[PDB]
């Protein structure tokens, strides 16, 4: 059922959060029972703590697979 | 509006091409404008491909040289535009007939030759 | 087996993997099984200090579980086939 | 060989054939070998006697050559003694195993037309070969001919222009082509056709002396023998040229 | 929209009506017949052959003819002689197999020959359009000389393109560069019908073999299905991008068949509600010439012809490319098929008609 | 199991009822005589509304037999283009004697009326020795050849410079202008090619590559890596012909080459393979959103990815 | 898989940090690495003559 009402937003514009604080945005390409996604037009956002202080950086990837064990949570911006 | 028996008469973008290609020939002197010369060369052999004016006026002037292809077995339009077609071979006054000649060593020989597929297309 | 098969499809690919303890390495892909590993084949450089301390090793055997993403390009990859492959499964 | 047929020694020669032919085991795969021989060898026997020739051919043909020429020969033969029937289902054969060989089509052609009276299975036999190859004009030219030997003309002049159109430097579709013209359908556009010729053909041997050919028809006689004169520089090895320069000698 | 009427039409109407009810009922009985009787093995089975039989088809006898190209090749009713209309305005017949002229006649048309028909009924009194813009009947003897004249049809302004003769008899369809297309009486010589239906002209006709439904395949790309009856109309223009230079019906009524400039033969009018086509095929490399089916008199087979120097079949079933063939030097114009059998005639640029076994 | 799996095929094989190899032939009778039960009428979809019906004559009345129709002839929208008029020989040097007469003149007067500028002497080394408007000439002999030769050196720098410029914003311009041009298409020439193979790479990087470049919407379909398939491309002509050039005349299908790998690198002799153009036409529309080359493992599949463009046909068995 | 690494040298990196070359002689479905003659890579140092590595550590391995 959850799996399910992920087929809506394929091929639109999504939000996904994963562990290590790694806010990754594009569109929902692809899932399977394992939730493992792969995004196309796709921006990465490195949250990065370091010397006390914080700082982003922004890897841009055109296209980018993710494995499940990484994904905590999948939504809309 | 243009001639009934001026046929097969070009559509727009198949115009624009053909004019094209006449001014390259012009360029390159593979080209013979009027309806005489275009006579000759169906005459030589030398007509790869016959480009006429539906807006000529009177008409019957050209409509030998259809037949003359026929006959030679070359294919051939009429355009619409006799001012057009002029401008197109480099003269201001405006023409009826031209011919875009044969020669192997052309640069445009290519597109020369993609033209005339498209007049024989047209022909039916 | 619809993300295998995706994988499969990738075969001979030069594709970058960013492992979970600063690990990134190029590589040609050539093996895919069941729990996603990747042989990879002519390992190239992509960072200076991400990139580990390796140098004559051509050939290598990334653990499946220890990828955290295969960096393809918007021209090395499979889509909407997936999103309908995922609609027939349940 | 030509040696022998210039003394003319039949037995000798025969026995030379023969010592010949023993040597000739060891001989394998060997550059423009046997398949020669072979051809000379069948020339001689026609010279004399027919039918013996064609248990050779049947033989050593088949083998190792697998060669055009060996079935043209075949059926020159057959022509010389009747059989015209079985000399067509050879081309045919010939015409199956080698498509690329325009001589082998030709002689089938001419078979349909001329020997029976069905011009339409030559014409169909003709086009058969060109759609088998476009890559040759030989082809194209063979069509011409045949074109030409029937009355029909227009027809020819359409088939010479549309191999200009595809091959235009081939010469032989220029004199082809030239020789339409002096049949005097025109009588005019003569001169201009020809410097045209020239020009494509790069003043090529054989357009010169077509050119000359044509001018001595029309019995402009000096202008005849300078054009031969002129054939004649450009390669002097080509032979037609020297005939018509005697013709208009003499 | 826009809709007033005539007394010779109402009073053919009913007969065509009635002519074509009647017949397609028995096709329909026919088809019926043949499903129940039928088996997966033998027919399939005899298809196979009959594909074989067209593909291992060669070049028979390529007899040449006139000066400019052949326009049409008509084979007979009967099946016997052939009539090649060229572009001069001369439409000499030849005896089939052995291809051999009966005569000429020049003095016909002026100008370029469109399609030649022949009569339904085997009394053979062919009819021929052109660009010249008139129609002519022509009483033929195989005895007499070769062709007389019956009577001319003045109804189109511009050149045509095709004429074709309703199954009946009574009719013969024409249709022009101008924007109509024309059924005319067959016996007083004189016209009914004008379908407007076309921004450029209506290049092709068809009637389906039944008598209901005529397949106006126009300059626009719009194929119009018209019940002649009703002058109503069951189209579909998605089909064709350039001109539609040819539409033919699979005798079975059961499909039309139109043949395009952009190439692609598109097959379609269905039992089918929904009018999708089971296939488009991709017919010739440069455009598509004529399209010819027949199942009248033997089974069902497409084979046409194009400005690719290629004939080429097409099994009534698959839509495949069965078989090319190569026989024509040139451009390919007309063409058909013989009803009983496997004996192509076409004709084209080549300037010469041509038989395929 | 399998081998039993196995014998079925082999049997199948040797005589199918139907295959999918040629797309069946059979009729199936069930669905005929459904459509016969829902006509009614033992006519057709275009008769069953003249439903047994007879008046006077025979005649009808839903679909009357009195009128003449004359319905709404649809006019296709055609793209104006706005046609390229050329110019004369003439023409064109009257413009250009004219532009530069009128640009000539403004400098004058820019100059003469104005005096914004100021117009020097265009020494260079073969005035040098004759020009004295700027001192020095043969005071500072070496000074002089350096101004001299320096203002050379400008004059070059400058037109070297120029035409730097130019081609920069010329290159700025092409980025944003093929961003803009998303214009229209109205007609798309097509050309769809089948191989029996490409097991090379360099095969496929060029149908990639070139692909890519031209906007050319299609796709190289395939069965089992090694086995024949098929390629559609289409798009604007031009491109197209381009396309087919590279398949035909540049590529050799024929050529011997290495497959780089982990376990060898495999040499691939094959003069076996060929290509051959089947399409060569135009699509009513191109329903192709991009390039999606592929691979199946079975025809049928093969087929199927075909049909999700509403479009099988492209593929011939042979 | 990892039959073509077996019966030779190869350069193993864990999750942790560490990196280890040694000759793999065995391995299962879950990864579980078979190794002998085992050493470090950066330090040289000399562990043991055989050992058994477990699946979940292995993040990388290498053929030398």
């Amino acid at each position: 059922t959850p799996l399910d009402l992920l087929k809506l937003n394929l091929d639109e514009r999504v939000y996904i959060k994963l562990r290590g604080a790694r806010t990754l945005v594009g569109t929902l390409q692809a899932f399977d029972s394992h939730c493992n996604i792969v995004l196309s037009d796709a921006v990465e956002t490195i949250y990065q703590l370091n010397n006390e202080e914080l700082s982003e950086s922004e890897r841009r990837c055109e296209m980018v697979f993710i494995r499940g064990d990484t994904v905590t949570l999948i939504s809309t911006p | 509006a243009p001639n009934p028996k001026a046929f097969p008469l070009a559509d727009a973008a198949l115009t624009q091409q053909i004019l094209d290609v006449v001014q390259q020939a012009a360029n390159l002197r593979q080209l013979k404008k009027g309806a005489n010369e275009a006579t000759k060369t169906l005459n030589r052999g030398i007509s790869e491909f016959i480009i006429m004016a539906a807006d000529c006026e009177p008409i019957e002037i050209l409509l030998h040289l259809p037949l003359l292809c026929e006959d030679k077995n070359v294919p051939y339009v009429f355009v619409p535009s006799r001012v057009a077609l002029g401008r197109a071979c480099g003269v201001s006054r405006p023409v009826i007939a031209a011919s875009i000649t044969t020669n192997d060593a052309s640069a445009i020989k290519t597109q020369i030759y993609a033209v005339k597929d498209k007049i024989e297309t047209l022909l039916i | 087996m619809l993300f295998f098969s995706f994988f499969k499809t990738l075969v001979d690919q030069e594709v970058v993997v960013e492992l979970k303890n600063d690990i990134e390495i190029k590589g040609t892909l050539q093996s895919v099984d069941q729990f996603l590993n990747l042989k990879l084949d002519n390992i190239s450089c992509t960072d200076e200090k991400k990139y580990p301390h390796l140098g004559s090793v051509r050939n290598i055997f990334i653990r499946g579980s220890t990828v955290r993403y295969v960096y393809l390009n918007k021209n090395m990859v499979d889509t909407n086939l997936l999103q309908d492959a995922t609609r027939r499964e349940v | 060989i030509k040696l022998l047929g210039r003394s003319l020694q039949l037995d000798e020669l025969r026995d030379f054939f023969q010592q010949t032919f023993s040597s000739l085991e060891d001989f394998k795969i060997s550059g423009t070998e046997r398949l020669y021989y072979k051809y000379v060898n069948f020339l001689r026997y026609q010279d004399l006697n027919e039918e013996a020739i064609k248990f050779l051919n049947e033989r050593c043909l088949k083998s190792f050559p697998i060669c055009h020429k060996f079935f043209l020969q075949l059926g020159q033969i057959y022509h010389s003694m009747g059989n015209i029937e079985m000399s067509r289902e050879t081309y045919l054969s010939g015409t199956r195993l080698v498509p690329n060989c325009p001589l082998l089509w030709v002689s089938l052609s001419k078979i349909d037309e001329i020997d029976l009276k069905n011009p339409v299975r030559a014409r169909s036999i003709l086009d058969r070969g060109l759609l088998k190859n476009p890559d040759d004009v030989l082809f194209y030219i063979a069509k011409i001919q045949m074109e030409i030997r029937l009355g029909n003309l227009d027809q020819a002049e359409l088939l010479v222009t549309q191999a200009l159109q595809k091959f235009p430097s081939n010469a032989l579709l220029w004199v082809e082509q030239i020789k339409l013209f002096k049949h005097g359908n025109k009588s005019s556009l003569k001169k201009t056709i020809f410097q045209d010729a020239l020009r494509r053909t790069q003043n090529d041997h054989r357009v010169l002396l077509e050119i000359g050919v044509s001018f001595y028809a029309e019995a402009q006689y000096e202008t005849s023998l300078k054009w031969l004169e002129r054939a004649l520089k450009k390669c002097s090895r080509y032979g037609d040229t020297w005939v018509w320069l005697f013709r208009t000698y003499a | 929209f826009f809709t007033p009427a005539t007394s010779e039409l109402i009073f053919a109407r009913r007969f065509l009506i009635n002519y074509s009810l009647e017949r397609s009922r028995k096709r329909l009985q026919k088809e019926m017949e043949r499903h129940q009787k039928f088996n997966t093995r033998q027919e399939l089975l005899s298809r196979r052959t009959e594909l074989q039989r067209m593909a291992n088809l060669e070049l028979a006898g390529s007899q040449l003819v006139s000066t400019k190209p052949i326009s049409a090749v008509s084979l007979s009713t009967d099946d016997m002689v052939v009539a090649t209309g060229s572009w001069a305005g001369d439409l000499q017949v030849l005896n089939s197999q052995t291809l051999q002229p009966l005569t000429q006649k020049l003095d016909s048309h002026v100008g370029k020959i469109g399609a030649i028909d022949w009569h339904p009924d085997s009394n053979n009194q062919m009819i021929s359009c052109a660009e010249d813009g008139l129609i002519k009947n022509f009483q033929y003897s195989n005895e007499e000389g070769g062709l007389r004249l019956l009577g001319d049809l003045v109804g189109h302004e511009r050149r045509i393109s095709d004429v074709k003769y309703h199954p009946s008899g009574k009719f013969i369809g024409s249709a022009s560069h101008d924007m109509t297309w024309r059924l005319w009486d067959a016996s007083t010589h004189q016209e009914l019908l004008l379908q407007e239906g076309h921004d450029k002209g209506v290049f092709s006709l068809s009637f389906q073999c039944d008598g209901s439904l005529v397949c106006s395949g126009g300059m626009d790309s719009l194929s119009m299905l018209w019940d002649i009856r009703s002058g109503s109309k069951v189209m579909t223009l998605a089909g064709h991008s350039k001109p539609i230079y040819t539409v033919a019906w699979s005798p079975n009524g059961y499909q039309v068949a139109t043949g395009g400039g952009d190439g692609i033969i598109n097959v379609w009018d269905i039992r089918k509600r929904d009018e999708g086509q089971l296939n488009q095929i991709l017919a010739h490399r440069n455009i598509v010439t004529q399209v010819r089916f027949s199942k009248e008199d033997g089974g069902k087979k497409l084979v046409s012809c194009g400005y690719d120097n290629l004939i080429n079949v097409y099994s009534s079933d698959t839509w495949l490319k069965m078989g090319s063939l190569a026989g024509h030097t040139d451009k390919i114009i007309s063409l058909d098929i013989s009803n009983n059998s496997h004996f192509l005639v076409s004709g084209g640029w080549d300037r010469s008609i041509k038989l395929w076994n | 199991l399998l081998d039993l799996s196995k014998f079925k095929i082999y049997y199948d094989n040797n005589h199918g009822y139907e295959w999918w190899d040629t797309a069946y032939l059979d009729e199936k009778g069930e669905l005929m005589e459904k459509y016969d039960m829902n006509g009614t009428s033992p006519a057709e979809e275009k008769l069953a509304e003249d439903i047994d019906e007879v008046d006077d004559d025979d005649d009808d009345e839903h679909p009357s037999i009195r009128y003449v129709a004359h319905p709404l002839p649809e006019k296709i929208n055609e793209a104006k283009v706005s046609i390229k008029a050329y110019l004369t020989q003439h023409e064109r040097k009257r413009l250009r004697r004219n532009r530069r007469k009128m640009a000539r003149e403004a400098r004058e007067i820019k100059i003469k009326l104005g005096l914004l500028p100021k117009p020097e002497p265009k020494v260079k080394l073969s005035n040098m020795m004759s020009v004295f408007e700027n001192d020095q000439n043969i005071t500072d002999p070496t000074a002089w050849e350096k101004v001299v030769k320096d203002q050379v050196d400008l004059r070059k720098r400058k037109h070297l410079e120029e035409n730097e410029r130019r081609h920069e914003d010329a290159i700025k311009r092409r980025k944003e202008a093929v961003n803009m041009n998303v214009e229209k298409p109205t007609v798309y020439h097509c050309k769809v090619f089948q191989f029996k193979n490409l097991q090379n790479p360099k095969i496929r990087f060029k149908l990639k590559m070139n692909s890519k470049e031209l906007s050319l919407k299609g796709l190289c379909l395939r069965i089992r890596d090694d086995g024949p398939g098929i390629i559609i491309v289409v798009g604007n002509e031009k491109s197209c012909k381009f396309y087919e050039n590279l398949v035909m005349k540049r590529i050799k299908w024929n050529e011997d080459f290495e497959l780089h790998t982990n376990t060898g690198d495999i040499k691939m002799d094959m003069h076996n393979n060929s290509i051959s153009k089947t399409w060569e036409g135009y699509l009513q529309d191109c329903k192709f959103k991009g390039w999606f080359m592929k691979v199946c493992n079975d025809q049928d599949s093969l087929l199927r990815t075909l049909g999700q463009f509403d479009s099988e046909h492209f593929y011939s068995p042979v | 898989t990892l039959k073509d690494y077996l019966n030779k040298r190869v350069v193993i990196i864990k999750v942790d940090g560490e990196c280890l070359i040694a000759s793999l002689n065995g391995f299962d479905k879950n990864t579980n690495l078979f190794i002998t003659n085992v050493f470090n890579r950066i330090s040289k140092e000399f562990i043991c003559k055989a050992q058994l590595l477990r699946g979940s550590e292995i993040a990388l391995v290498g053929l030398i």
